[PDB]
């Protein structure tokens, strides 16, 4: 179930982790603020 | 004899000061060829 | 009655791939006075 | 004018979702004796695109 704030997920063995975007943080990338240009909204992403 | 004198007075003032500045720079450069010591430079 | 408040943050995050082990730690040592990099250290990294 | 008095609104949802698109924001301009006298109508940009 996708990371917030444009972060890309990856699978740890039997588990999920997030490559968050800079200075936005936490397991789902919910906390903090982004840096650089931003498009707003939420870009779509697939379930399996 | 009876006498009475009376007055009321009012005053107001304001002052404001303001400043802003903004800057942006971009650089883009492509080097092709060089030793990467000076291609870096 | 008087109230006053200040805040500052700096974050900086140099990242390097390739380079000689010392030149890498040289270039990536962040300068508050020159956040992109000292030009000679950077040229030395670009040599190493 | 101190045009930074007025609102840091978020940018509007991107007009074209994925091609050559645009977004805009505006100051949430409320007029006052300050705005009238201190040249704000003259020097401040009301909306950024």
């Amino acid at each position: 179930r996708p990371c917030q704030n444009g972060g890309l997920a990856t699978v740890e063995g039997t588990h999920c982790l997030c490559h968050c975007k800079p200075y936005t943080f936490g397991a789902a990338c919910e906390q903090g603020v982004l840096v650089g240009n931003q498009a707003g909204g939420v870009d779509g992403g697939w379930s399996c | 004899t009876k006498v009475e004198h009376r007055c009321t007075t009012n005053k107001l003032s304001e002052k404001h000061e303001g400043s802003f500045i903004q800057g942006a720079e971009k650089s883009i450069s492509l080097i092709r060829g060089g030793r990467s010591e000076y291609g870096a430079a | 009655a008087a109230s006053g408040t200040q805040n500052n943050v700096l974050r900086g995050e140099p990242f390097i791939r390739g380079g000689g082990a010392g030149f890498i730690s040289g270039l990536s040592y962040l300068e508050l006075d020159n956040p992109a990099g000292n030009k000679r250290r950077y040229s030395a990294w670009a040599e190493s | 004018c101190f045009c930074d008095h007025y609102a840091w609104t978020q940018w509007t949802s991107c007009s074209k979702t994925c091609n050559s698109g645009t977004q805009s924001r505006h100051r949430q301009i409320v007029v006052d004796k300050y705005y009238q006298e201190n040249f704000c109508e003259q020097i401040c940009s009301k909306q950024e695109t």
